[PDB]
């Protein structure tokens, strides 16, 4: 009733030669857009490259916190809340710089008789948060094509 | 607008001739009466008389008498008044000179207040106040600081810093009320070592401790990343020897240490370590790094190689258990991790992954083990625009050296050996399809996007009840972990798999391509159980085989300061919704916010994950109800107040309740705060414990470019912080 | 008397793995209180 296969690609036509560029090239969330943009079949190029007509993405500040969010009637931690927050910007070669952001919120029990097992849950879970945020910011490559017609 | 801004328009911004003089040499002026020029030998000499204005774009000098000289740059102006230009500050003096090619601002029997005009809340009258640029200081000699016209205090050498550079010497004392501690004073000292570290001492003095404690913060910043140590120390504590009279010794004290950085892009370095003397140290003592609702203190240290297609981490981890129902507790002392990646080997990708721990216990019985694991992966990715689908293969072999198994094995039916091997593969399969449709109805150019999920997931049965659990726990299964490949984290439990995921989410977007709503439910059906060999789990319904699994998730961003989220897990082997949460917030900027959020935790949850006696015990066998109001909001655009109440409907108890109010002016902030909250629990009368605390902050303003309203820190500081939701 | 400020080197970031529990935001800039 209305419905039909997606006919556009995810990353928009204009953005299928990029440039990534980070303050560390090297991190966890480096790897994970990195990866994305290759599922996607995005071409990515060194930042020192002769190219000068291809859109450039800036990953920046990656915070990552924990915080209590529910305790037991003494007092005790029962949950945590973990939320990551993803700043980024995509230099069109002309236009003007668009930033975008991404928010992941998880969260767990905690368990001071196996906090070495509760360690490696806490691994395991920024692990996947580093995912996520990498796909929130690749779904919002269409909203920066966008704005850019519109300007 | 805004206070900094607020505070800014207040402030100014840039031969006898016997007749109205006007005159200027460049930027300084000079609207005497009577002006007196000599050149004896040239000593060029002004001598001003009648209503001498010696404006500039630094000072506005007014006094009836003046004098200057335009060789060696020396004024001197007679019962006078000064103001600063572009800047926050005013004063009086009997009498204000230049010295110095005008870097000193020498005031004799002068004062010195950054109120704006028509306004004395504070000065500081002394007698030979000097303004020293260079320095950025204001020196002054026999100070008296007054509220309005009272003095409250006389000392010599009441040194202001002035401006943003830094400066060692005394900051400014705070107060508290609390009832474990009473009354409590901090005099803080600040040591500027260098530009990239310095150190900060603080006695604390407590009134029912009858002692000081010494608080010692040092920070640094290398090329090896920045850190921050802590070290205080209590020497003795009235309160601790009548609940501990045994004890020789009442000391307290607390090691603090945090590191963070990556130097050259590939060695990352990373320290997070606490240790406490005792087990209430956090329940008795406030501190920013650590809280009553800790557990156990963790003590990790890390150090780590990454380039583009490989890694490897040594690392230690050690636990302090605070409870003294909890003895014995596991450490990774060390642990080695290595990854390594290579792609396009064909059509797939590989990666490799392996590791080599030694576990170690604080009991002297228990066992002790070596583990090397090593972790084969080989994918086959394929794609087009609407869809996706990803085979993998694993291979899982693991290897283990027990020893120290003699106090375990005699109480226990099943042993654990000296020498175990877990070979077994992993074979699962992930699709992914999206539709889409012109949503016209809703708004136009709006679409709606449908995007159906399935994984397939088969692991064989290996008995691990030979194995001790040293490093698995099992996760949680929220919408984002039904397509997990594990049931536990660690590599001790691998459970069984014969399953299928399904899920479905979809998206509403708007004409500008931007993301409005998305809603999302899934659930994981089970061909045969997922058994481990080691299987004691308390479900209420003896239940394994089919739809087990159900979760949800939501998100609607109503507007641009409106947001709206949502998640629910069911399980039906605990016959109940196993958890939930639930958060809506209004937020129009940072001194602007409500928001309302709720958490659900079952008794049945609470039985079948957590140790066997919360299940038993009255402070944790209940779960989870919990509603809680966070709010900011301010008040004649000087007052700021801050709140935040939870709430416990299961016990109709609260379990945090905070209220802050600040006024911040043009030349000084006053801050109020308190809480109380849970703090303990008493094991006589089965009743919980509360702690109330009362704080009183003071500040001055108009020197530096400081002028925050607090609301962040008010918003931060209790035991449930607030959290950005929107 | 004294002023605390930041920290800088004598004359973006890094994607950590490990998160901030429960920070208290005492932010960082000159003042003549502790935080
Ligand atoms: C170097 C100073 C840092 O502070 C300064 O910059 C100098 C100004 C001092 C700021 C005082 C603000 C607090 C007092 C305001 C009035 C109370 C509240 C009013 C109602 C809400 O080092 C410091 O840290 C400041 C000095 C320490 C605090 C002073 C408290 C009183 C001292 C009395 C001892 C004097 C005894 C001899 C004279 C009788």
């Amino acid at each position: 009733c209305g419905w039909h296969l997606r006919d556009t690609t995810q990353v928009p036509s204009t953005m299928k030669v990029m440039i990534l560029d980070s303050g560390d090239p090297n991190g966890p969330l480096s790897r994970a857009v990195r990866n994305q943009l290759r599922l996607n079949g995005v071409e990515l190029l060194d930042k020192e490259t002769t190219r000068k007509d291809v859109p450039s993405l800036r990953l920046g500040k990656v915070s990552i916190a924990k915080d209590t969010a529910s305790v037991f009637r003494n007092g005790q931690t029962a949950e945590y809340q973990m939320i990551m927050t993803v700043n980024a910007t995509v230099l069109i070669p002309g236009r003007d710089i668009y930033p975008i952001s991404a928010k992941v919120f998880r969260s767990f029990f905690d368990n001071p008789q196996m906090a070495l097992a509760k360690d490696n849950e806490q691994d395991m879970i920024v692990k996947e948060m580093y995912d996520r945020a990498a796909e929130q910011l690749i779904r919002k490559l269409p909203s920066i094509r966008a704005a850019d017609i519109r300007s | 607008a805004d206070l900094a801004s607020q505070c800014m328009l207040g402030v100014p911004s840039y031969a006898v001739f016997t007749g109205s003089v006007d005159i200027m040499q460049g930027n300084s002026r000079l609207q005497a009466d009577e002006v007196q020029l000599h050149q004896k030998e040239p000593v060029r000499t002004v001598d001003a008389l009648g209503n001498v204005h010696y404006d500039d774009n630094q000072v506005i000098l007014k006094g009836p008498k003046g004098w200057a000289n335009l060789n060696t740059k020396d004024t001197n102006v007679w019962e006078g008044d000064y103001q600063m230009v572009g800047r926050q500050g005013r004063g009086k003096a009997d009498l204000m000179k230049q010295r110095g090619e005008n870097r000193y601002t020498i005031l004799d029997n002068g004062s010195f207040t950054s109120c704006l005009p028509g306004s004395d809340t504070w000065s500081v009258v002394g007698s030979e106040i000097i303004h020293d640029r260079e320095e950025q200081v204001a020196e002054i000699w026999n100070a008296r600081f007054k509220v309005g016209p009272v003095p409250i205090f006389y000392s010599p050498y009441l040194q202001l810093p002035v401006g943003d550079k830094r400066r060692s010497g005394f900051l400014i004392p705070n107060a508290k009320y609390t009832t474990t501690n009473y009354f409590e004073f901090y005099l803080p000292y600040y040591w500027n070592i260098a530009p990239n570290m310095d150190a900060t001492i603080t006695p604390h003095y407590m009134h029912r401790r009858g002692n000081i404690m010494w608080e010692n913060e040092f920070r640094y910043l290398s090329q090896a990343g920045a850190g921050l140590m802590e070290l205080d120390y209590l020497p003795s504590d009235k309160v601790y020897e009548d609940e501990h009279p045994n004890d020789d010794s009442s000391r307290r004290w607390l090691f603090y240490w945090n590191h963070s950085g990556v130097m050259d892009q590939v060695w990352r370095f990373n320290v997070d370590y606490t240790k406490v003397s005792d087990p209430s140290y956090f329940n008795d003592f406030d501190n920013k790094y650590g809280s009553s609702t800790d557990g156990y203190a963790t003590q990790k240290f890390s150090v780590g190689y990454a380039v583009q297609n490989f890694n490897a981490t040594v690392s230690t981890k050690q636990f302090q258990v605070f409870s003294e129902q909890n003895t014995s507790s596991y450490s990774a002392e060390p642990q080695l991790d290595v990854n390594y990646y290579q792609n396009d080997v064909g059509p797939f990708d590989t990666r490799i992954y392996g590791q080599a721990v030694h576990f170690v216990n604080t009991r002297d019985d228990m066992p002790e083990a070596t583990r090397v694991h090593l972790e084969p992966t080989i994918n086959l990715p394929l794609s087009n625009n609407w869809g996706s689908i990803n085979t993998e293969a694993k291979l899982l072999a693991t290897h283990y050296q027990q020893t120290n198994l003699d106090w375990y094995n005699s109480r226990n039916t099943t042993k654990l050996d000296e020498s175990v091997n877990r070979v077994m593969p992993q074979f699962k399969v992930d699709g992914k399809m999206v539709f889409e449709r012109d949503m016209e109805m809703l708004a136009p150019g709006y679409t709606q996007t449908l995007e159906p999920r399935a994984q397939y997931l088969y692991v064989p049965y290996r008995d691990q009840s030979d194995i001790y659990n040293y490093d698995s726990s099992l996760l949680q299964s929220d919408y984002s972990g039904l397509f997990r490949d594990r049931t536990y984290g660690g590599l001790d439990r691998i459970a069984s798999a014969n399953q299928v995921t399904t899920g479905v989410t979809s998206r509403i977007y708007d004409d500008a391509a931007v993301e409005r709503f998305n809603i999302s439910v899934g659930q994981i059906y089970y061909f045969t159980e997922s058994r481990t060999g080691d299987d004691n789990i308390t479900w209420e319904n003896d239940d394994k085989t089919g739809s087990l699994v159900w979760a949800g998730d939501t998100y609607w961003r109503i507007s641009e300061r409106w947001g709206l989220r949502g998640g629910i897990q069911y399980d039906t082997r605990l016959d109940n919704v196993a958890t939930s949460n639930s958060s809506i917030e209004y937020r129009r900027d940072e001194d602007r916010l409500v928001q309302l959020n709720y958490r659900y935790a079952s008794p049945e949850y609470i039985q079948a994950t957590l140790p066997k006696y919360y299940s038993t015990a009255e402070q944790y066998k209940n779960g989870i109800s919990q509603v809680g109001a966070v709010a900011s909001w301010p008040i004649a655009d000087r007052w700021s107040i801050v709140g935040a109440y939870y709430y416990d409907t299961n016990a109709n108890k609260q379990a945090d309740s905070m209220l802050g109010v600040q006024y911040s002016s043009c030349c000084y902030a006053i801050r109020v705060g308190y809480e109380r909250k849970l703090n303990g629990w008493d094991n006589d009368k089965q009743h919980a414990v509360y702690d109330n605390a009362i704080g009183f902050n003071i500040e001055l303003r108009g020197l530096s470019s400081n002028y925050g309203l607090g609301t962040q820190e008010m918003l931060r500081s209790n035991i449930l912080p607030y959290q950005n939701t929107l | 008397c004294g002023l605390k400020g930041p920290l800088y080197f004598p004359p973006t970031q890094t994607q950590s793995t490990v998160p901030d529990k429960n920070d208290r935001a005492t932010g960082d800039g000159p003042s003549q209180v502790n935080y």
